[PDB]
DNA sequence: GGCCCTACGGCTGAAAGCCGTAGGGCCCTACGGCTGAAAGCCGTAG
């Protein structure tokens, strides 16, 4: 049965297929959690697994399988690659995965295999997964229909822009850098606070607000257009340095050591770039480069030079030949409501809060639903307290447990469920202390929705939460800014 | 690996 | 009629036909793939040539580049005809070239890679229709059995847990019968046949999609991705 | 910085090595007949729920489930074991149940880890049974965090079902696989002759026990080696293809069957590279015309100067289309290795059967006890249920209700927490004389456990009814034929 | 003294070298694993101590013929990582490491692998266990995660059982889910795990190789090692019985 | 035994490779017993 079709239709449809797949689907962050579709679902596995911080660390290979299995139908390959690079603290700035094992170092060192690393969530992970089972994000079936995954994570802090993102798609490319959480912060307790602000008012609070990208490879930003550019229009392109301290030799020689490098920097690469332009002499003033880096002091290159030489210019020379000095390239592409966008700095502000709230009158209304059944559940109890005498009798004289079931509905006010409640009661409930607990779990339900029908009907209170609770995370977790800004 | 039981006694 | 191994591709299970005219030739996405095509076809007609993984990009890639990748030597080779001025259609040894790719979206992308190479370098090929493509399913909703062939195509057919729904995230999932009855059993299989109408239009496409002017790439998915659930 | 001398240490390395390799690698237990990879495997399956009544896994989840919790070695060598396990040419009596890509009889590969589906076979979860249920010691396992069975109650004679092969330090075991049938006419006998010695018995089990039975068909030529290998544990058994001639003006030899274990593409290289030689002439061409369909057909056109016989058993010659099963019955026999005739391995299996069902029959037995144990507690509590009722009302806690209760009546703590727990749902009319009728039907069943630990005559027939249920349902046609010379 | 690979460099891939050039201050660690060699190449100190790992099992140099021995990648890195070379070429003023570590899982696998590696020292390089070269590397078996302070190390179950016990009766505290972690391999090993248990200096474990009679070592590797299968089977059928009272 | 080839975009700085998700690979060794005269087959392990 040959079914001819035509080229430029086969081409135009297959690669547009692919390019969509790539772009909303495997290279892009979504704005909300930060997470491409692989950082889900890796630590979604994870979770469901039990892989949290109180249990103990569990063979990777666990990890990559459920994964594999369960959510993401790819190759162990780079699943493995994507949990090992959430381990990675100078690749994260605030890692989501807990690794034991040689999980690699900054040069070209690699990562040892799946079958000898063990790993778990860190708890700013579970903060990405905190109360995900109070129906706070949208959940759909796996590719094969046998469970459920998350759409988004309720990511109660801002993950996209504490740990940036970086993509290679079709026809585009997102390069978010990472930011220091306690700025992060002041710019959304901002943006909750003057919840009504045009989008200029507010650009201006969250750019002063958030001074800039703090890598996990600390190191220096030089000036700061790049930095505006980036945030004003969501491309920019910010210049970073490493650190070089000055020592004097014993004998009155001159060194330099290189103690900082700039983000995704190979150190490796960068003692092999430096030699490799003494051997083809275009970057005089070095006469030797030792590579002193242990893990007991880190990263430590000194460079040794002439005496007929000056600090500052080889310096100099370092920043313009070598990546002693080199510029991220900002531009903040990211899938909201499942299309790229190019983003401002208070559109990811604000986007993110609006998932907050999303997340926090989701998780009000669950919180509610169940608790009115709770008290639907203890209402009928009560019921059955005040007139319990008579059920007792007409349980211990019903053939059936169904009899006894339509003669309590028929005897008090009550559901099917508060019946069945009723019947499914153990004895050791009907001594004083219990019969007054459940009185007591009455009142305490009653406020508590209360509290809840509140919450849901003001929204000062829902912004108050996101503000209370994210502060709690950035006191327990916030770190000291790494990267040291300059003019 | 000592040289006892085997049928009766299994293998020591 | 052509000879057949027993200087061929080292990968390749090649048929036991010597008439091209009643030979194919089924390209497939690795080894593992490759492994329940062997078993599963039939092999006085149908021969099988993995490839591993998606083939380089000719349209990006200058000449000298694409002639040293091992699989583009495996596919030259296999066909025999040579390329570009030197071909010579009269030596082709399989008269269906059928392009068997994983059902999934990276295996449409590696189709697009190939339908390239075929097209800047033995481009009559396809005008005299020898180049086909295979629908191997991606899904096998199971019920009375039913098959879809992209994530869309599965939920109209579970609206229109038990071993019901089956994904197939390469031919390596497959075991040989059912390989065989979806894709390659000559008499019930549905090729796809690529044909060619306007060859400049078709031209400027490559260039477009597969080439390395990104900013004219962007501009085409943006201005013909919404819209192409309607080209029917 | 202490010394150590060349000669002790090449010598404790080694011999721990040879140990280890011998009792935990390479060598089959003999009730289970089991390489410690391949139970490590089966039980990580069913511990993980793949199961024939649930959906494939993919294959990748038990081989991470396997070595996370039970087998520190390489997902490598753990995804080929398994893969054996699935395969029907190499397995006799498969326990894994494999969708996807498997390898072929020849030297096609398995697809990788990623591509595969995998699950138990029900013969699998027969070796699994009753494993819940104290069945077998269980030791810690690596790390110490889970436990592990150290054999499983293989509920059938897997190691003469399946046969075994390994190789070993210093030594190395080739038990052939046997239809499942026999092996338990055979093990009936042992059963119904309890007390009968091992002159009797081999001879009886050698009756009914004909000899090796592959999954590869073929045929097995001269009955000396199957003997010698029963009798002595070793001997060489000589195999053979099956060849049909057929008669455009051309007479060709299709090859149906071959010998266990025999690759098909290596086969036909060795005719193809013995013809290149040219030292089996008398051949017109080779074309393998196998398929999934007509199964195995690898057609030889012969030259019409040449004859069929001759050149058949020329072939039976040089090539693998007759070759030589070598058996070595070598098994771990209570952590040891051992030799063993087939007298020896049918009762060392049988005698595991009957530890599993006085095992089983022990843990029933203690779980009835404590339930009725319970339910005389509970019915106490019926037969003075408006005292017992007034009691916990006017208690003040929980403990204290409890401590009236055990005042009462003459309870234990066990019971008057399970009357506590004691749902209303039960004081019904209709339940209360539901605890009644169970207390006495749980008592009637507690007569018939401590009946069966009593009696050894009832041992044996559990071990013969369930292993017919068995073999009845999972059993079938013996494939080798078996041919003299 | 001797040139080491820096870019230039004329020794094997595999070998991560030391910056120093003093053979008498050098150490080569032969290394079971990839994974283990990479993160020992990390931990280490780049000054003095360099780095060869193995794939996995060597040649079996004594039922293997020359031939095939010296066009085997693994032994012919060894050979090139010592300069010496080997039988009656041999020169020990060409040794590059005057401390060479074996460091193989505490695993019967690596006694394999470390059994491969004496086997290959002794029959084409004897004068460097003669002179006392040869080393051996014990791995830890249990990381002890104390709560407060620092991690112990313990290297055999007996000394995990008298840390365990002494530091709970010190007041320290420890978690029961995750507090104790068992190794099984060199693998495991992060790269300041490694320093800081085989090879800083002043916490090592090592174990010296000596040689004290040349000839029955000669017939005891012969046994251990060759193609006599018989001669094997019998060796470990006399021995295996007798392995748990050696030291007694 | 991690180390290899691809795509994909953007930097550099001018011809490649780096970076992070995806498609797909490569095959050394020990061990015992064979057949056949060396050797590699087979099944669990690094
Ligand atoms: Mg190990
Ligand atoms: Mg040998």
């Amino acid at each position: 049965r040959i079914e001819p079709v035509d080229i430029e239709q086969e081409m135009q449809r297959s690669y547009i297929d692919y390019a969509m797949s790539v772009i909303v689907g495997r290279a892009l962050p979504e704005v909300r959690d930060g997470l491409k579709p692989v950082h889900r679902r890796v630590l979604y596995a994870m979770f469901d697994s039990g892989f949290r911080p109180d249990r103990s660390h569990a063979k990777s290979a666990r990890s990559v399988a459920e994964t594999m299995g369960n959510y993401h139908p790819h190759g162990d390959a780079s699943i493995y690659d994507s949990l090992v690079r959430m381990a990675q603290p100078w690749s994260l700035r605030y890692p989501l995965v807990d690794g034991q094992g040689n999980f690699g170092s900054p040069g070209n060192d690699p990562p040892a295999a799946m079958r000898f690393t063990e790993a778990r969530l860190t708890p700013l992970a579970m903060e990405m997964l905190r109360e995900i089972d109070e129906e706070t994000v949208d959940f759909i079936p796996n590719y094969d229909g046998r469970v459920q995954e998350p759409t988004v994570l309720p990511s109660r802090f801002p993950n996209l822009l504490a740990n940036g993102s970086g993509g290679i798609a079709v026809g585009m490319a997102t390069n978010i850098p990472p930011h220091n959480l306690r700025e992060l912060a002041d710019a959304v307790f901002w943006a909750l606070e003057n919840h009504d602000a045009d989008e200029e008012e507010t650009l201006a609070a969250v750019m002063g607000r958030v001074k800039g990208p703090d890598f996990p490879t600390a190191g220096l930003i030089v000036g700061s257009q790049g930095t505006a550019d980036a945030y004003k229009t969501g491309r920019g392109s910010i210049r970073m340095r490493g650190v070089v301290e000055v020592e004097e030799d014993s004998r009155g020689r001159t060194s330099l050591v290189i103690t900082e490098l700039p983000y995704q920097v190979n150190h490796d690469n960068f003692i092999t770039s430096i030699a490799e332009q003494v051997r083809d002499g275009k970057l005089a003033g070095i006469s030797n480069i030792e590579d002193q880096s242990s893990d007991r002091v880190g990263l430590r290159i000194v460079i040794e030079i002439k005496r007929d030489a000056v600090a500052k210019v080889v310096i100099n020379n370092l920043y313009k030949h070598t990546q002693l000095q080199t510029s991220f390239g900002a531009n903040m592409l990211a899938i909201v409501d499942g299309v790229p966008r190019t983003l401002r700095l208070d559109q990811l502000i604000r986007y993110y809060v609006d998932h907050q709230l999303d997340v926090i009158v989701r998780r009000t209304t669950y919180r509610l639903r169940k608790a009115n059944e709770r008290a639907h559940i203890l209402r009928g109890l009560v019921k059955a307290l005040d007139a319990l005498d008579e059920v007792i009798a007409l349980i211990r004289a019903s053939e059936t447990v169904d009899i006894a079931r339509a003669g309590l509905i028929e005897l008090l006010d009550i559901d099917e469920i508060q019946a069945q409640a009723i019947l499914d009661m153990q004895l050791r409930r009907l001594a004083a202390l219990e019969r007054q607990r459940i009185i007591d779990d009455l009142a305490k339900i009653e406020a508590e929705i209360a509290d809840l029908e509140d919450i849901l009907a003001k929204p000062e209170r829902q912004r108050g939460i996101v503000r209370d609770e994210l502060a709690e995370i950035v006191d327990r977790h916030g770190d000291d800014r790494r990267t040291r800004i300059i003019a | 690996w000592t040289x006892t039981h085997x049928x009766f006694g299994x293998s020591x | 009629e052509l000879v057949r191994r027993k200087g061929l591709p080292g990968k390749l299970a090649d048929c036991r036909s010597t008439d091209p005219r009643k030979s194919e030739l089924y390209v497939v996405e690795g080894d593992s793939a490759g492994g329940s095509a062997k078993s599963g076809r039939d092999s006085m007609f149908q021969a099988i040539l993995p490839l591993r993984g998606k083939i380089i990009n000719v349209e990006k890639a200058r000449i000298d580049r694409v002639l040293k990748n091992t699989e583009v030597q495996a596919i030259i080779t296999a066909l025999g005809t040579g390329i570009h001025d030197e071909f010579d259609i009269g030596k082709l040894r399989y008269h269906k070239i059928v392009l068997m790719a994983d059902a999934d979206v990276d295996g449409q992308h590696i189709s697009t890679l190939l339908l390239t190479l075929l097209f800047r370098f033995m481009r009559p090929l396809i005008e005299n229709g020898h180049v086909f493509l295979a629908q191997p399913p991606l899904y096998k909703l199971k019920w009375d059995p039913e098959f879809a062939y992209s994530d869309r195509e599965r939920d109209g057919l579970l609206e229109a847990k038990e071993d019901g729904i089956q994904r197939y995230k390469g031919l390596g999932e497959m075991d040989a019968k059912e390989l065989w009855e979806t894709t390659m059993d000559p008499s019930v299989r549905v090729l796809r046949q690529v044909t060619l109408d306007d060859a400049a239009a078709a031209d400027e496409l490559f260039s477009i999609l597969m080439g390395e002017d990104v900013d004219a790439r962007r501009s085409f998915i943006t201005r013909n991705a919404k819209d192409v659930r309607f080209l029917d």
